[PDB]
């Protein structure tokens, strides 16, 4: 009984090893009061950028 | 601040030093072009045109002189 419950028990302890558990997801938000894009002003003569 | 070169300022320089010339060249042509045969509008523009002339030419010419002296110095860095 103790040989094949620890054997067992090890054969399927690396059998679930290839199971992936850890995942990435995709967060949309919308800004309501500024600009998203790096931003350009044009001066008299010339364009001038914030990050 | 706009981007701008060391190129760009030694450039600017003069346009910043010639102050209104850009506009009075034009002017005084649009003027003769009114009446070609006056001989004081001619004169005028004669010296006009002349100055316009030589401020492109040296404006020019120093921009190539430090593109070069800028270029000998990178091809040493290898």
């Amino acid at each position: 009984y103790v040989d094949m419950v620890v054997n067992a028990a090890t054969m399927m302890d690396k059998q679930n090893d290839g199971i992936e558990l850890g995942r990435q997801k995709i967060g949309v938000m919308r800004l309501n009061n500024t600009f998203v894009g790096d931003r350009t002003y044009n001066l008299r003569d010339q364009k001038m950028v914030i990050p | 601040t706009p981007w701008s070169g060391y190129l760009d300022d030694v450039s600017a320089k003069f346009d910043t030093g010639v102050d209104n010339l850009q506009t009075q060249v034009t002017e005084a042509l649009d003027k003769l072009a009114a009446k070609p045969s006056d001989p004081a509008l001619l004169a005028a523009y004669q010296s006009k045109l002349s100055e316009y002339n030589l401020y492109r030419n040296a404006q020019s010419n120093t921009v190539k002189v430090f593109k070069d002296i800028d270029a000998a110095i990178i091809q040493n860095f290898r």
